[PDB]
């Protein structure tokens, strides 16, 4: 533990930090999908 | 067509007034005869502990699961 | 146990009840509880707040 | 601290004297329009 | 005037920025592709692959180079442990370099496309205002995919042209780049087989490519061209995102659960490895 | 290749059908 | 006779009823 | 090019199929009925009958259902055992094998409840939209309620999937929610993560603009087209009370909509944060801090302490899987301190 | 520590001087 | 008029000054600073409390090794208790700040300052000529702060029980609260819990069907309410809407600041435990089990003395 | 070189937005320091 | 040193609050 | 704004392929082919999920790291 | 070194701030 001044608790390895936040990405882009796809149908009442 | 006419209909009130009483009938002899039991798998209150089992139930398995309730169960 | 609650509880809504009633009889004897005038707002007799 | 407890009471007493001569002050209030 | 949220909506009826937006934002990727790599070897310490793989140094860029074939650096050290071959073109700083390139390159066209916008090639023949063929343009682009996920299905995975990419053994001991020899029947759709893979890429090419091939040669249906509203671009970005997320989902679960696509050699052992102990049981039935 | 689990899908997967299409008949013929 | 709002409240309905008249004998079983 | 915009045409079958679907009824069925009232109407019943008959003794080894003698408050939906990991639990899947009791019995009923209710949210929306398209409405109440799905699938879904199984979903229950919280608090250390805050912060916020606008709207009104409610008057009043009043009943109105979504969301990411045990924990600093120095003690460090209480007292009887027992001098205790 | 000061700074740098630039070429 | 009292008066008084002052605001302000800079000074510097008055000081001031989420104002030594600690009782500024005192002061001027502060909101209010209930919808939280500051401290006898002046302090309360009365199985809690999800709702709901609503109607909104869900013709007019706006979440913020208080007199919520039982008596355990678990754990650890 | 470009458009926000930008900066900063400090 | 940085981003953001009360742009 | 843009040989090359936007065929054209593929795109979704899930066993199919090896 | 640190940090927050508030006046 001397060479990094290891602090002594477990950190996640590049599976667990790639899973969320792709999944995190995921669930934002679900939303972004609703938003756009809400604009694309409304058009004519969103125009004015 | 308007709730007030079927409300004030005869007909209506008849055939309510005899089959709403059978089906709370029905209700209630499907919880007194013990088909409920039966149908939906609850143990009645004198068979929760088998002699062979007086812990709680654990399943251990995933695809070989029927006979395994078996064996708990009952 | 049960005195205790019971009373503080009714005295808490009672005195919500003397805030509500309190206001309610100000305001009808000035004259605008029904609502505003729509016509001479006090508001609109001051200057913008700026 | 008897000196602070003087400053704090006194200031406490302006303060509530002031708060209850400025609702004494007040008129009652009345419907012009009626 | 626009909010501050719909300042890039300028773009949506100006196809020319709109190729050198695009263009852009494929530079800002290639190059973050680059600059990653390049940091992330000069932190790396190829000392000892054997208590310290590169998934304990937070090795995230480098296992995904890895994992198509490329395992020698231009330092001499190598992956495997040994100092190898030569490196060659092909090397992680090859890569970075690679990717960099492109990245300027596509600046410089991103600000060619900006300057010059108005194209008689966006303009419709029948009427002077600017017109999109999202139908066709779907078509073409889908057959560009196809035929590239054909070839890299036939050529680079399959060994026949490229390296091939990498296995392993099921416990993790041993494993490095071979070529991966297709399979067709059922044992092909397991997660946990690389035969699939390559086999998905070259039926997942060759359909594409007829797909790319008929929506070429077919228009849509006059229902389905106003209930779709395909006249419009927001439709496509909405099903695009919506693919996306998709994408996303199916990618996200592939890594947490573990399959022939992310081995445990270059990406780390998974949960659910420890918890129905799997590699305990090994080493119990190995010393027995 | 005869594996019970999968005569079991396609069981279920018959009977999906079978709803889907008594839905669209009952549409269809409630319609007109 | 068979509109959809008739479907409605008696697809609610029945099991209800049905479910009330249960839980009263059930409610009613000795322990 | 080739025909007028789909005025009239042919009067195919679909056509037909639409007019019927879409007439002005009591109950608007709607495209997206054929999705919503099937499905949703199975999440209900598929619930009563799961709170009424089937028991939990052999998933979770507790008795909750009315049959069984358990209050409202007690009785629940209990998630299938953690031996049956992530299985859909198909009737007529391997595990069950087309056997209705012993599929009530494995604990299916959950994953059917859950599953279908996904389906009926997804349908309920469709239906907002329809809805809104119909009457020449923007869809912001789609938006609006996009956050409630995202809270629903973060908890019930996503969470699930993360863990070992189905086990450690929420349990459909009044009783099994707390429990379910408790089991937040005891192990993931919920209340410290920032997006749980970022979730509770907007919540109480969306409460307070509730009663403040109904408050203002309801005080302000003109005595007796135009507004009822004098909007000088309530600008004035609240600019000179709290410092800040809205001078625009669009961007008011709009306010009201972000704060919930926004707070909904950012919960909801916590929550996948939590689903792969990506926990915010602990502070190290305090913590070593603490170690090397017995007397320091902070709030915090009182808040681990009684964490780990939870979940040395609870994982005996919380995760009969793991076959726990604890000799009598392990339990953490607050005088062995 | 120094990762944390630079991530914070950076953040309350770059965005607020981003919205103060645009308020300004506003007004 | 120039007398020194009429130019006062006509200052105080007056809605030309940019925050309206009122009588009321003559205890409001000064209370409000006082507690506001107590509470920073505390915050940022203050040496440990012993909370629990047995000689374990507890850290809770910024400057002494702890976080923001950490950091907080420790409540009175529970060897006062009920007795009033104003700085000149204290032996020494030392042994006052040992005992914690600042909290005292803070919370008895936040209280007052609150209490001013709902009296101005009627006091303007009559001035504009507004209705002059605005006051009453601000009962529910300061009836709440009062249950949580003052009132579940006088049940206890203690006024270390007081909720700390922190986040982290506030975690704790609520887990040790827990830990002694079941909040989570008793019915007021739960209609604060729905109060407060039906005013996210609400507001929700309403913010979208308003805004979708303006555009260039209101007859369009209603309909859109009336065809998604069943439910046909309610809350036709704004003022109807407007009210139950306001009057659900103030209810239920009212029953859950009650609840409170209910149980400062050791009045707990529900208590099912053993209320399954098979036959020949044997035990079954329930979620409530659990749940009872968890608050054993709670309770076990909370208990730092023999 | 092309034409000038038909659809420039400017963006603009008023002290109201800035404020509310500063606020949200800020307030996730001393939110979240706490932990990237830790 | 942290407790600075804390200290900063609390006096701060006061100074947003303090300028969004008194120093209001007149709308339109 | 009548002025057609920069004329270049790669334009006019590629020009034939966006000449015709908005043409559309008359009818349903072939929507019952996309009724079709989408249901049997379902099925495919459906039998990898559940041979990913393990809910369907097959006899070729081991669904395990432990094929690794095989072959 | 943190005094040299606190006082940099005033030197560039403080006048610059100062600075921008009154040029927001302005315009
Ligand atoms: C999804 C993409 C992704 C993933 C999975 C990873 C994963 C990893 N990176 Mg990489 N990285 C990425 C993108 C990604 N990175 C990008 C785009 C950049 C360019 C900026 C970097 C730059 C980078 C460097 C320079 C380093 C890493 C390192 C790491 C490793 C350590 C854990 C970590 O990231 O820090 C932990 C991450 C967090 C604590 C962030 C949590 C996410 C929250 C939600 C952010 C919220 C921000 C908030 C809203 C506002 C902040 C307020 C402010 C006051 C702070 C890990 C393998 C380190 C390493 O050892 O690998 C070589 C390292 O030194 N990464
Ligand atoms: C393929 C992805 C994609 C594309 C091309 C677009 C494109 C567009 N969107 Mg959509 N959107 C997306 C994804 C996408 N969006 C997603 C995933 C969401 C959900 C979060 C949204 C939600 C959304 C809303 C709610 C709105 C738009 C709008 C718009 C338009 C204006 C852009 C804007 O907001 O101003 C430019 C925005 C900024 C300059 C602000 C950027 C600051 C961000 C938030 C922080 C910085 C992030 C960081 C630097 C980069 C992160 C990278 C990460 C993805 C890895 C534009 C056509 C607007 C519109 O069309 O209205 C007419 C609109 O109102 N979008
Ligand atoms: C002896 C005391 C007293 C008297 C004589 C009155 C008399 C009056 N009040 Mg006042 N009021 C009181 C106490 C009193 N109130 C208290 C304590 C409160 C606080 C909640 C209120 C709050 C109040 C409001 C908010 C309003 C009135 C109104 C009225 C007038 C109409 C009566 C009414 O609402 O119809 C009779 C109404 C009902 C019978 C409905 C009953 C609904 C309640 C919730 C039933 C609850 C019963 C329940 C079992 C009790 C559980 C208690 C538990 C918590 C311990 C009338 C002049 C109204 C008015 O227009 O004034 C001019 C009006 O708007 N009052
Ligand atoms: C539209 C309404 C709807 C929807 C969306 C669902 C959806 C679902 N149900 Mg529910 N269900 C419904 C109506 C619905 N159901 C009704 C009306 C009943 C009463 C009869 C049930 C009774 C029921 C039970 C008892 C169970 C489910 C289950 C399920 C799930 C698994 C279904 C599955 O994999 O089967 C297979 C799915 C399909 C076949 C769907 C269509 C797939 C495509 C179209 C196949 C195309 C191939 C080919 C062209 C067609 C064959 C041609 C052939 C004739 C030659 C899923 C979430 C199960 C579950 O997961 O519970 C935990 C379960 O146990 N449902
Ligand atoms: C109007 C503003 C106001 C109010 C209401 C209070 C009230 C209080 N302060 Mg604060 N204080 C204030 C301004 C105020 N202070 C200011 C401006 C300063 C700065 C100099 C301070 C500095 C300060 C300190 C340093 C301390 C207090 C303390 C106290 C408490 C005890 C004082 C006492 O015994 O008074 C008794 C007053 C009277 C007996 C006079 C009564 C006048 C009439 C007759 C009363 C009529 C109504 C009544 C119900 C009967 C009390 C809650 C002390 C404490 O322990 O707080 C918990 C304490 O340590 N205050
Ligand atoms: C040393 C010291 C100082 C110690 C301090 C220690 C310490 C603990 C500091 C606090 C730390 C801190 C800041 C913590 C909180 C951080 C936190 C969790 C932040 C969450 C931030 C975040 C991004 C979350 C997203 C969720 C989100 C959107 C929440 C928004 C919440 C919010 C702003 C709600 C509104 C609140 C509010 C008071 C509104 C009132 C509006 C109002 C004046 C309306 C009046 C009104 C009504 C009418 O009807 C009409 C008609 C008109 C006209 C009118 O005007
Ligand atoms: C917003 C979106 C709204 C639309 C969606 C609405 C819900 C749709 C209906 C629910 C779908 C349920 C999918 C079931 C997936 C499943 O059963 O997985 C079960 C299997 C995993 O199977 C597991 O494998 C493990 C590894 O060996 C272990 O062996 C376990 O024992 C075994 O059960 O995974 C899949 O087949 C699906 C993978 C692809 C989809 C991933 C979804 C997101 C993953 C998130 C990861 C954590 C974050
Ligand atoms: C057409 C449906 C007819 C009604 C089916 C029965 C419904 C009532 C269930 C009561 C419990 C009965 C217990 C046996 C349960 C049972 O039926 O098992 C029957 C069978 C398994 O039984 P076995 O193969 O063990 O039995 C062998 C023989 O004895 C015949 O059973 O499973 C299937 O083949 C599919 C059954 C699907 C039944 C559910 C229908 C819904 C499917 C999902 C549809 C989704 C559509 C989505 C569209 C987008
Ligand atoms: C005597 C009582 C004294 C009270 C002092 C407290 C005053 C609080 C003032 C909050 C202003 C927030 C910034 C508004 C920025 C601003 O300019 O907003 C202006 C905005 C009004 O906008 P308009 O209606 O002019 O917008 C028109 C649209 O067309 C957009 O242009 O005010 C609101 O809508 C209500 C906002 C309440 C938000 C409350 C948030 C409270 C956060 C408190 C954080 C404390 C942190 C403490 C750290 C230790
Ligand atoms: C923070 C973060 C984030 C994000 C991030 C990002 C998004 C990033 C990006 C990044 C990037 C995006 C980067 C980039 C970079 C680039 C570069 C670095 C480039 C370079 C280039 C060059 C160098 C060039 C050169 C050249 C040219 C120009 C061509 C010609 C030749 C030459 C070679 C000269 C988030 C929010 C998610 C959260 C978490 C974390
Ligand atoms: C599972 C199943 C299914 C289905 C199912 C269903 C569909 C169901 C339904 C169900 C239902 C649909 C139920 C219902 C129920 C109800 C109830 C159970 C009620 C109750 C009520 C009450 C209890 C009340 C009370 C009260 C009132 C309100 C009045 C007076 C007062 C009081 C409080 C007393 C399927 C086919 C898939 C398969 C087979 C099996
Ligand atoms: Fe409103």
């Amino acid at each position: 533990r001397s060479t990094l001044q290891s602090d002594g608790v477990f950190r996640s390895s590049p599976r667990g930090w790639f899973t969320f936040g792709h999944v995190c990405f995921a669930l934002l882009f679900f939303f972004g999908h609703i938003w756009h796809g809400a604009r694309t149908i409304f058009r004519d009442v969103f125009a004015g | 067509r308007p709730f007030s006419d079927i409300l004030t209909s005869i007909r209506y009130w008849v055939i309510h007034s005899i089959t709403v009483p059978a089906l709370f009938i029905a209700g209630w002899l499907f919880v007194s005869t013990g088909l409920a039991y039966d149908v939906f798998g609850t143990p009645r209150p004198n068979e929760y502990f088998t002699e062979d089992r007086q812990e709680a139930p654990l399943i251990t398995d995933r695809f070989n699961a029927l006979e395994q309730v078996k064996k708990l169960s009952g | 146990s049960w005195l205790a609650c019971s009373h503080f509880c009714l005295g808490f809504f009672f005195f919500i009840g003397h805030l509500w009633h309190a206001g309610r009889a100000r305001a009808a004897a000035a004259g605008f509880e029904k609502g505003i005038d729509r016509f001479d707002e006090p508001v609109l007799s001051m200057r913008p707040l700026d | 601290m008897l000196t602070l407890k003087i400053f704090v009471y006194t200031v406490v007493t302006f303060f509530v004297c002031l708060f209850i001569f400025g609702f004494l002050s007040n008129d009652p209030a009345r419907n012009p329009g009626k | 005037g626009l909010p501050w949220y719909r300042v890039h909506t300028v773009v949506i009826n100006d196809p020319g920025r709109l190729i050198s937006v695009h263009l852009m934002h494929t530079a800002l990727v290639s190059g973050w592709a680059g600059s990653m790599a390049l940091f992330e070897i000069s932190v790396f310490d190829p000392s000892d692959p054997v208590l310290n793989p590169m998934w304990r140094q937070g090795m995230f860029v480098l296992p995904f180079m890895t994992r198509l074939g490329i395992t020698q650096s231009w330092g001499g050290w190598t992956i495997s442990g040994e100092t190898a071959t030569n490196p060659g073109i092909w090397s992680y700083e090859g890569v970075a370099a690679a990717h960099i390139i492109l990245s300027g390159a596509l600046f410089l066209a991103s600000v060619w496309h900006w300057t010059y916008w108005d194209l008689e090639l966006f303009r419709d023949p029948r009427t002077g205002k600017t017109a999109l063929d999202l139908p066709k343009i779907f078509g073409i682009h889908l057959f560009l995919s196809g035929l590239l996920c054909f070839g890299f299905g036939a050529f680079h995975v399959t060994g026949v042209f490229g390296p091939g990419i990498w296995v392993s053994d099921p416990y993790g001991l041993t494993g490095r780049v071979q070529p991966v020899a297709p399979s067709w029947g059922a044992d092909g759709f397991d997660p946990y087989n690389p035969g699939g893979i390559a086999s998905h890429h070259i039926a997942a090419g060759i359909l594409g490519v007829l797909a790319g091939l008929f929506h070429l040669c077919v228009r849509p249906s006059i229902r389905l061209y106003f209930g779709l509203s395909m006249g419009s671009i927001e439709t496509v970005l909405s099903s695009s995102i919506a693919a996306v997320f998709w994408a996303a989902f199916v990618v996200a679960g592939t890594m947490w659960y573990g399959s022939a696509a992310t081995p445990i050699e270059l990406f780390g052992p998974t949960r659910y490895q420890w918890d129905q102990g799997f590699f305990q049981q090994e080493i119990q039935k190995r010393v027995q | 290749a005869v594996t019970p689990s999968l005569k079991n899908f396609l069981g279920s997967l018959i009977a999906g059908a079978t709803v889907l299409g008594g839905i669209a008949l009952a549409i269809t013929a409630v319609s007109k | 006779i068979f509109t959809v709002r008739w479907l409605a409240i008696h697809g609610i309905a029945v099991p209800t009823i049905f479910f009330l008249g249960a839980i009263t004998a059930m409610q009613f079983i000795q322990r | 090019t080739i025909a007028i915009g789909t005025y009239q045409e042919k009067r195919t079958w679909f056509d037909d199929a639409d007019d019927w679907l879409r007439q002005d009824r009591f109950v608007f069925v709607g495209w997206s009925g054929l999705l919503l009232f099937p499905c949703a109407y199975f999440a209900l019943g598929g619930w009563l009958t799961g709170t009424t008959f089937v028991t939990s003794w052999y998933t979770h080894g507790l008795a909750t259902s009315y049959l069984e003698g358990c209050n409202f408050l007690t009785a629940a939906v209990s998630t299938p055992a953690n031996s049956m990991a992530h299985s859909l639990l198909f009737v007529w899947g391997p595990e069950a094998q087309g056997d209705f009791t012993r599929w009530c019995q494995l604990g299916g009923l959950w994953a059917f409840v859950a599953l279908h209710g996904a389906f009926g949210l997804i349908g309920f929306m469709l239906r907002q939209f329809e809805i809104a398209r119909s009457v020449n409405l923007r869809p912001y109440n789609a938006i609006a309620f996009s956050a409630p799905i995202a809270v629903f699938v973060s908890v019930f879904l996503i969470y699930p999937l993360g863990q070992s199984g189905w086990f450690f979903a929420p349990s459909f229950g009044v009783a099994a929610i707390f429990r379910f919280i408790l089991f937040f608090q005891g192990f993931h250390n919920w209340t410290l993560n920032p997006f749980h805050m970022m979730g509770v912060a907007g919540v109480l916020g969306a409460a307070l603009l509730c009663a403040i606008h109904g408050a203002t709207v309801e005080n302000t009104l003109f005595e007796d087209a135009e507004e009822t409610y004098s909007m000088v008057t309530a600008n004035r009043f609240w600019s000179q009370i709290f410092g800040v009043a809205f001078s625009n009943k669009r961007w008011l109105h709009f306010f009201m909509l972000l704060v919930p979504v926004t707070g909904l969301w950012m919960s909801a990411i916590g929550v996948v944060g939590l689903a792969l045990n990506l926990r915010a924990y602990d502070f190290v600093s305090q913590e070593i801090r603490a170690a090397e120095d017995p007397e320091f003690e902070t709030f915090y460090t009182k808040n681990i302490l009684l964490n780990e209480g939870i979940r040395a007292w609870m994982a005996a009887q919380d995760q009969p899987h793991e076959r726990l027992v604890f000799p009598e001098e392990v339990l953490p205790r607050g005088n062995a301190l | 520590n120094i990762y944390g000061l630079t991530a914070t700074a950076l953040f309350i740098i770059i965005p607020t001087s981003f919205l103060l630039i645009l308020y300004v070429k506003t007004a | 008029n120039s007398s020194l009292w009429a130019r006062f008066c006509e200052w105080i008084t007056s809605t030309e000054n940019r925050l309206y002052i009122g009588w009321f605001g003559v205890i409001m302000i000064p209370c409000l600073l006082t507690a506001t800079s107590v509470f920073i000074i505390a915050f940022i510097a203050a040496p440990p409390v012993d909370i629990d008055g047995i000689r374990e000081p507890v850290s809770g001031s910024l400057l002494y090794g702890n976080n923001i989420i950490t950091g907080a104002v420790i409540p009175t030594s529970n060897a006062i208790g009920l007795h009033f600690y104003p700085i000149w009782e204290a032996a020494s500024l030392d042994e006052w700040l040992y005992n914690g005192g600042p909290y005292q002061l803070i919370v008895c001027h936040f209280l007052l300052g609150v209490y001013c502060y709902m009296g101005r909101e009627w006091e303007l209010s009559f001035r504009l000529g507004m209705r002059p209930w605005i006051a009453v919808a601000y009962s529910a939280p300061v009836a709440a702060a009062s249950a949580v500051f003052l009132v579940y401290p006088i049940g206890q006898g203690s006024f270390s029980d007081g909720m700390p002046l922190g986040i982290s302090g506030t975690f704790n309360f609520m887990i040790v609260f827990q830990a002694e009365h079941n909040i989570l199985m008793h019915p007021f809690h739960m209609l604060g819990v729905a109060g407060v999800f039906g005013g996210s709702l609400f507001s929700a709901m309403h913010g979208s069907l308003v805004t979708s609503s303006l555009i260039r109607n209101i007859v369009a909104a209603h309909g859109y309410f009336g065809r998604l869900i069943f439910q046909y013709a309610s809350f036709n007019n704004s003022r109807s809407l407007h009210f139950f706006l306001a009057a659900w979440p103030v209810i239920g913020i009212w029953f859950t600041a009650l609840g409170l208080s209910t149980m400062a007199f050791n009045l707990n919520g529900f208590n099912f435990n053993q209320s399954v039982v098979d036959s020949q008596g044997r035990v079954l355990n329930t979620w409530a089990d659990i749940i009872n678990r968890a608050n054993l754990g709670m309770e076990v650890m909370h208990e730092r003395n023999a | 070189m092309a034409r000038p470009n038909p659809n420039k458009q400017v963006v603009e926000l008023n002290r109201t937005s800035l404020y509310w930008g500063l606020l949200l900066i800020f307030v996730l900063a001393v939110l979240f320091s706490s932990y990237i400090f830790n | 040193m942290e407790a600075l940085v804390y200290t900063f981003l609390l006096v701060g953001t006061l100074g947003i609050i303090f300028f969004s009360i008194f120093f209001r742009d007149p709308p339109r | 704004f009548q002025e057609p843009g920069l004329v270049t040989p790669l334009g006019t090359l590629l020009r034939p392929l966006n000449s015709e936007a908005g043409k559309v065929l008359p009818g349903w054209g072939t929507t019952v082919l996309m009724a079709v593929f989408i249901l049997l795109f379902a099925a495919f979704l459906l039998i990898i999920l559940e041979i990913y899930n393990s809910s369907l066993i097959l006899d070729d199919v081991s669904m395990s790291w432990e094929t690794l090896a095989k072959v």
